[PDB]
């Protein structure tokens, strides 16, 4: 299972973000999957899912999906909304992942130089 | 910071004042450099007489500075004020540049009275 | 209100330490590690003998000095190194920094 955050360009009308669950690279297929919120599922009706659709290039393997469009604020505040599935092809059978704003946000860091600016203040 | 003086000090025109700020009574401070600066809007203590001897063009005779390692103090001596002196100023040791020093802010002001039913 | 982590007045050094209390919201804070370092560009490799090169690489293992080769003249602690003196030779006692070395 994989995710990805909404996309910057969904977060410029700043109504609904949108989040998708990826499911693939499995075998056999009739995977279910639920989406946490600190530990409280979601409603299925809150969300909407694929059925498992029968993979291209990995040949006898399935994938599917699942999407939740939260809205632009109800991602703008923490709220990591895990998301759960549910298989046989794992050893305790389940799994899950999450995410939030700061999945990345990688060390953004202003380096300053500075000379012939007398400031008045020391260093 | 291991610096210490008087705040603010004010006086009127034509008289003197005696400023004394302290230091550690360490060996280096016993025996080096001790100065009295002025600052501005344009940045840097423009030195106006040191312990060493040199004193600024425009305080020849105007005022001196002295050093007792003994009482661990150096004291500034100013007289003949002007309302151009009024400003901010410091007193410190060693080099300018870093801060092993001391703010201090100076007013002067003119002597009123002309007022002799008063 | 800064926290001195460490003072190195051999390698003008100071890591200090600031807890910023944000906005006085819930514990959304984030603490704060002021660095410093005033390195030369003027003295020797070996600090205590002026017939090396200068200095090109100032290296600052910072786990090291959060506890010898340290490169500023401290201020306070002074230092010497004996020279020849020809009057007649006389191997003499120098005071390479002044205002430190004061014998009182
Ligand atoms: C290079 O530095 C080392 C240590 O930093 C110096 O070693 C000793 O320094 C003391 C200083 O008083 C002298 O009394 C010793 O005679 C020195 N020992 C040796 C073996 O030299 C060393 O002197 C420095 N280099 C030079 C050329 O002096």
């Amino acid at each position: 299972v994989y995710l990805l955050p909404p996309a910057r360009e969904q977060l410029n009308l700043r109504e609904s973000a949108t989040i998708t669950c990826l499911v693939t690279g499995f075998s056999p297929a009739d995977v279910f999957v639920q989406w946490m919120q600190r530990g409280q599922p979601l409603s299925p009706e809150k969300y909407v899912t694929s059925a498992p659709m029968p993979e291209p290039q990995a040949p006898g393997r399935y994938f599917a999906h699942s999407i939740l469009t939260v809205s632009e604020e109800e991602w703008n505040t923490g709220e990591t909304y895990t998301c759960v599935v549910a298989h046989e092809a794992l050893p305790n059978r389940v799994t899950e992942r999450t995410v939030d704003k700061s999945t990345g946000k990688p060390t953004l860091y202003n380096v300053s130089l500075v000379m012939s600016d007398t400031a008045g203040t020391c260093y | 910071s291991p610096i210490f003086g008087p705040e603010e000090v004010n006086s009127v025109e034509g008289n003197s004042v005696s400023i004394t700020c302290y230091y550690p009574p360490t060996s280096v401070n016993r025996h080096t450099r001790k100065y009295w600066c002025r600052q501005g809007a344009r940045g840097g203590c423009i030195t106006l007489i040191s312990s060493e001897g040199y004193v600024s063009s425009k305080y020849a005779g105007r005022a001196n500075l002295t050093n007792f390692p003994e009482n661990g103090t150096f004291v500034v001596n100013i007289a003949q004020l002007s309302q151009d002196d009024s400003g901010r100023y410091k007193c410190g040791l060693g080099i300018n540049s870093r801060g092993l020093s001391f703010d201090v802010s100076l007013e002067v002001s003119q002597g009123p009275g002309l007022l002799n039913d008063t | 209100e800064r926290i001195v982590l460490v003072d190195n007045k051999c390698k003008c050094a100071r890591i200090t330490s600031r807890i910023i209390r944000s906005s006085e919201d819930p514990n959304e804070d984030i603490v704060e590690r002021n660095i410093r370092i005033i390195v030369p560009l003027n003295n020797r490799e070996n600090i205590s003998d002026p017939t090396s090169p200068l200095r090109t690489r100032f290296v600052y293992h910072l786990s090291d000095l959060c506890k010898e080769t340290c490169y500023t003249y401290d201020r306070n602690k002074c230092y010497t190194a004996v020279v020849p003196l020809v009057y007649g030779t006389k191997m003499v006692e120098t005071a390479l920094t002044p205002d430190a070395c004061y014998p009182d």
